[PDB]
RNA sequence: AGCUAUUUAGGUAGCGCCUCGUGAAUUCAUCUCCGGGGGUAGAGCACUGUUUCGGCAAGGGGGUCAUCCCGACUUACCAACC
RNA sequence: GUGCCUGGCGGCCGUAGCGCGGUGGUCCCACCUGACCCCAUGCCGAACUCAGAAGUGAAACGCCGUAGCGCCGAUGGUAGUG
RNA sequence: UGGGGCGGUCUCCUCCUAAAGAGUAACGGAGGAGCACGAAGGUUGGCUAAUCCUGGUCGGACAUCAGGAGGUUAGUGCAAUGGCAUAAGCCAGCUUGACUGCGAGCGUGACGGCGCGAGCAGGUGCGAAAGCAGGUCAUAGUGAUCCGGUGGUUCUGAAUGGAA
């Protein structure tokens, strides 16, 4: 939780100057990131959820989400209230242990990679991109797993534009290109 | 933080081809070397 | 092919605003919940608004959301 | 909205009990200050109420806002209405879960003589 | 010359309607005033369906594609949801 | 003599509620700090909860204007009708 | 049975007709039922939609996630109408009140009969407690009498004690 501690110091004292922001509390706070993956392919591999579920225990750590059905859709082929999701949310300071797992060993670790588009923003100042692998990270053991599960890694804050969040993640030397 | 849900935590200490040394708890097992880092940025 | 009605169940309004009644006495007997159970007023399993207590009828639009409640003053 | 998530949570508990012209005993629990309301059956008018915000009760206590904190208030407005002449009441979780310092209210009331 | 039931439908039974006897409270009816819930007439189109039209033009079909597939220049033109 | 404030519980249920501009931190409220444990998550101190509380007034809520709307709404005429 | 042979109808529940209490006909117009659940029941506690706007491995109009708007257009075991966020909708824990003898007083029927019901006595369970629970959001899921089968109960048992 080193960069949890950056934050409260550098970037602080960083956009109070720029944006000149008069209050203490009227900074955009990064409130929590959900490695989610809509795995969805559950419809007949019961076990696919399985492997998922533990390697989102593997490379997060908690238990994740085992998300249900929202609605019945014949075009997918499921009935509402079945297992087709697999996310989780970090929240805290496992968030911030996850947040230095991040630029030290996830971000470096990018495939094909000269420069991170921050074009996925809502548009309420939160972030929601999607990576087509899991194998960034080095939980996954490789050969472990015979497919590189893909997924979609959202971070949430509290700002409003996208240029205010965007500004945000270069506080860590984000990639921009 | 619910009990006996949770895999353990271990302070991971893993390095970059540098010597990017850093150590955070994680779960992975073993602590490998990188090519970049951060610092490698 | 049709052809076919059910009965009438009697329903409606019973007993109308201020009527001397007694407990036990049927104000209401309708479907949902178009009235509302109000002071001394009880409601059956089947919506069916009775007296507890024994007195004057009175009707009114009480609550937030405007709905319509019957209640019975002591006499 | 913690606020009126809290109010809608506890609209049940306190209808059914104006709908039974019971005198309640209404309690408000904060980070700070933690408060209690003995409210008539008319529920416009209360009868007695004490809290930290008295600093009378405060300054014999450590923290206004845990658990002694509650047990001292729940002393204070049984003490009170015993003084005033009430005896049956009944409680009210006010949205609150019945754990803790609503708990910790709760029990300082019926030993001192509040009956519920 | 109604209601309910009926191998019932121009029969019959109970009730309503008539009559005679009897016993009872301003009991009952009209009008004024007050206390009531109704949703038809009318009005109206949020909702509920539907209306024709335009547009949206997504689903869909064909010259058109690499016309094995994704895809199409483009569009007869229907068009779920709209 | 009272007023300005906040908090809680009610009567009353849009003349009360929305949008918008500007405002409140001593208190109070909210957020927030920490969470061996009470308690808790079909994951997560988010909520629930406990221990507290540096800082802040952004969020939130309270307040004062604004009618850009919603809303209340006559009189008269008209539709309809006994 | 529109006079008749032919096809449908017959009991029950919802809406319209039905003229703003109730009721109200047609071989008038649309429809459904002849069950289901041990939990979908009881209770304490928590939660509350559809729908599109946008940003996202697979994933694209239509699976998963994040924020916004939105507001019950969702859902509610089943037909429709009425009702519902205090939710009756959704979820969890504990449980069996899907309990016994009653029942002021009303609804509705010609009657048979059907429907509601505070409270009382006994006992039970959920809840800290106030209280709540004598089936399920309501309204369909059903048929009388006779004859007869089963189990219980000295109430009776044609002389008496028994039994049938």
């Amino acid at each position: 939780a080193k960069l949890h501690d950056y934050y409260k110091d550098e970037v602080v004292k960083k956009l109070m100057t720029e944006f000149n922001y008069n209050s203490v509390m009227q900074v955009p706070r990064v409130e929590k990131i959900t490695l989610n993956m809509g795995v969805g392919e559950a419809i007949a591999d019961k076990k696919l959820l399985d492997n998922a579920a533990a390697d989102l225990a593997a490379i997060s750590g908690q238990k994740p989400l085992i998300t249900k059905a929202r609605k019945s859709v014949a075009g997918f082929k499921i009935r509402q209230g079945y297992p087709i999701g697999c996310k989780v949310t970090l929240r805290g300071e496992r968030m911030w242990e996850f947040f230095e797992r991040l630029i030290t060993i996830a971000v470096p670790r990018i495939r094909d990679f000269r420069g991170l588009s921050a074009k996925s923003f809502d548009g309420r100042g939160n972030y929601s991109m999607g990576v087509r692998e899991q194998i960034i990270f080095p939980e996954i053991d490789y050969d472990k797993v015979d497919r590189v599960r893909g997924l979609d890694i959202t971070i949430t804050t509290t700002a409003k534009s996208d240029e205010e969040g965007r500004a945000l993640l270069a506080a860590f030397d984000f990639p921009f290109r | 933080m619910k009990k006996d849900i949770h895999p353990k935590y271990e302070e991971i200490t893993a390095s970059c081809s540098c010597g990017n040394v850093m150590k955070i708890r994680s779960t992975v097992g073993h602590d490998l070397n990188l090519d970049v880092c951060s610092k490698c940025h | 092919r049709n052809g076919r009605d059910s009965e009438a169940k009697r329903l409606g309004v019973k007993r109308f605003g201020g009527e001397s009644v007694l407990a036990g006495s049927i104000i209401v007997r309708q479907r949902g919940t178009k009235f509302h159970a109000g002071a001394n007023v009880g409601c059956g399993r089947d919506h069916t608004l009775f007296a507890k207590a024994d007195g004057k009828v009175k009707f009114e639009v009480k609550g937030p959301k405007n709905r319509k409640f019957i209640s019975i003053e002591a006499e | 909205d913690k606020k009126s998530a809290r109010i809608r949570r506890a609209t049940r508990a306190r209808r059914k009990l104006q709908e039974l012209g019971a005198t309640r005993l209404v309690v408000h629990r904060t980070p700070r200050h933690i408060y209690a309301q003995v409210i008539a059956p008319n529920g416009s008018e209360v009868l007695v109420a004490a809290s930290t915000v008295e600093k009378a009760i405060a300054e014999q206590l450590k923290y206004t806002g845990n658990k002694d904190a509650a047990a001292a208030v729940g002393k204070a407005v049984a003490e009170r209405a015993l003084e005033k002449g009430i005896k049956d009441v009944s409680f009210d979780r006010s949205g609150f879960q019945y754990h803790g310092r609503v708990q910790a209210l709760a029990d300082a009331a019926r030993e001192a003589g509040l009956q519920f």
